[PDB]
């Protein structure tokens, strides 16, 4: 067990709005999730549609070398 | 005895008739429902 030293206040469940908490400071998330997480998203997208792209492209090019 | 010698003495009192009736209805109480939780870990013994 570890020794902790500390006081706490707890409001009853039923004495608070329970989902207005959702929508609340939207914004705020938002900026918060965009900004923090922008190069892990390019990080994942980028390999994935750049080689998908090229594969399409490969393709098309093959495709039209082989007509007459 | 105390009848006559509280009228002599108590002269000087306050003559608000304001009553703590209405200083309870005009403040009234409410219960909510919550905790606090003070850990002293050092404490020997619990209390609460």
């Amino acid at each position: 067990p570890v020794k902790l030293k500390a006081v706490v206040y707890a409001l009853s469940p039923f004495q608070q709005k329970i989902m207005t908490g959702l929508w609340k400071d939207l914004p705020e998330k938002i900026h918060h999730k965009v900004s923090e997480n922008w190069i892990s998203a390019t990080l994942l997208v980028t390999p994935v549609v750049g080689t998908y792209w090229y594969a399409q492209y490969f393709k098309e090019q093959e495709k039209l070398e082989h007509r007459f | 005895e105390v009848v006559e010698q509280v009228k002599k003495l108590f002269t000087k009192l306050s003559s608000d008739p304001t009553t703590t009736s209405q200083l309870v209805a005009n403040e009234p109480a409410s219960f909510t429902g919550s905790e606090v939780r003070m850990i002293d870990d050092d404490l020997p013994l619990a209390q609460f």
